[PDB]
């Protein structure tokens, strides 16, 4: 045939301060998506690249209320929010599900993009996120485990609330790949972040 | 601009140039919405509407002075122009499908390197071009 | 029918320390509409999200100055 | 003005003006693409209408009173 059709398995899969390895789901089949985040410091303004839906707009803004609700345990700057804009890029245009696309894994790219860390690999997390640090279940994990396994990523965290997809979901999946619980995004801040802090 | 037309002499591609200082608006850069009689596309749109090939040598103005004095950049929509394979991404208002300027060869135009936007100083290099003198400015006279 | 789909009788609704839950109308019929305020430290401004129109900018201040009288 | 039309009267070749200055878009300066009664060109086309020759001695009227906003 010739070239390989996608990038080779966990040579895009880099551990890097600007990209991000999410979850998506896709109505064709679901795939994963390379979020890239760039924050050094600006004004505080955000901004956004590729025929977004204003919805991701708001979830990076939410990401950026649970960054000013608990900044001090994990190296964030003390007032970035007069001092840092945010730029994101998404390779694609809108998820048609609803909801954030992946909310809890920008909240964890845009708060390794402050504590300018690298991100983990080998571990792809998505969710959607709410003002509370509730990180409120999502459905269609499905599509969404399906993805991470095509990717080789065994490790997926989940929102604490859909625990009891594991139990409706068939064993074959079940077994490939290893889940976590999770309900605050500063539990995912030791999760996806290389340092602790 | 010699040097663009001399690098456009040398792939044989079509070249142009077009403005990019002065720039407040990302609705400049981008499109507007079909909400007032003839909408628009962007300048870079339109520009690539006056060029017959996909694959020209297009030069930029002055890149280090746009302005925005709300939310975002169009430092970020250039950034999508930066990456090819970012470029069948792009935000569009008027038009909507990300058009194909992968193979528009891009060459840019910033007399102040200080006064590019930060959020794209990633992936420039920095070329001086200092000043010139007597002798110098005398054979490039008596040259050309 | 598998997992229980909606959450059942509300003796331990979700964890709601900054938030409450909140009785609606649509269209289609209502929904449990559990406002989220967020109280982030800022300058003072009216930040608003979730495609809101003007009518809850005044309910909005309608509650702040009740509570501008019930600071203490 | 009447410099412009002693060039021309030298130049033995008919001197025109158009007040441009003032002008808000493209859409009067390029025209407008037709779809409708009423569509018409730009004024340098009307101009240059009524001027029966391809070469005239065109003077432009206010090129720094010119108006942007909308419509190009
Ligand atoms: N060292 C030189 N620097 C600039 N121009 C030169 C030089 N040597 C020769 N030239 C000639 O000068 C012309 C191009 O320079 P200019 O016209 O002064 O600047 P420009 O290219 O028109 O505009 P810029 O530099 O893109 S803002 C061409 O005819 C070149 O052949």
């Amino acid at each position: 045939l010739g070239i390989p059709r996608y990038r080779p398995d966990k040579a895009e899969t880099e551990p890097q301060v600007g990209t991000a390895q999410g979850l998506a789901w896709t109505p064709v089949g679901g795939t994963l998506l390379t979020i890239e985040v760039a924050a050094v410091p600006g004004s505080g303004k955000l901004s956004l690249t590729g025929q977004l839906g204003e919805v991701m707009k708001e979830s990076a803004q939410a990401a950026l209320t649970y960054l000013r609700a608990h900044t001090q345990d994990y190296g964030l700057p003390e007032d970035f929010y007069n001092k840092v804009d945010l730029h994101v890029h998404v390779p694609d245009g809108a998820t048609p599900k609803d909801g954030p696309s992946a909310g809890i894994t920008m909240a964890t790219a845009i708060a390794s993009a402050l504590s300018r860390r690298p991100a983990r690999m080998d571990i792809a997390m998505t969710g959607e996120v709410s003002l509370r640090g509730k990180v409120m279940p999502i459905g269609g994990v499905k599509e969404k485990l399906l993805a991470a396994h095509q990717a080789g990523i065994h490790k997926i965290v989940l929102p604490k609330d859909n625990e009891a997809q594991l139990e409706e979901l068939p064993k074959e999946v079940l077994e490939g790949l290893e889940i976590k619980l999770v309900e605050d995004v500063g539990e995912v801040l030791e999760y996806l972040l290389l340092p602790e802090p | 601009t010699s040097l663009g037309r001399s690098i456009a002499r040398s792939m044989n591609r079509k070249f142009h140039r077009i403005s990019l200082g002065g720039v407040r608006d990302e609705a400049e850069i981008r499109g507007h919405r079909r909400t007032y009689i003839g909408a628009m596309p962007g300048k870079l749109i339109h520009a690539m509407k006056q060029v017959g090939v996909i694959n020209p040598v297009i030069l930029l103005d002055e890149i280090d002075k746009m302005s925005s004095d709300w939310r975002g950049d169009p430092a970020s929509a250039m950034l999508e122009v930066l990456d090819p394979e970012q470029n069948n991404t792009f935000t569009d208002h008027y038009l909507d499908v990300p058009y194909d300027l992968s193979k528009v060869f891009f060459i840019t135009t910033a007399n102040t390197l200080q006064t590019i936007p930060r959020p794209l100083l990633d992936r420039m290099e920095v070329i001086e071009i200092p000043g010139y003198t007597n002798m110098e400015k005398q054979a490039i006279a008596r040259q050309y």
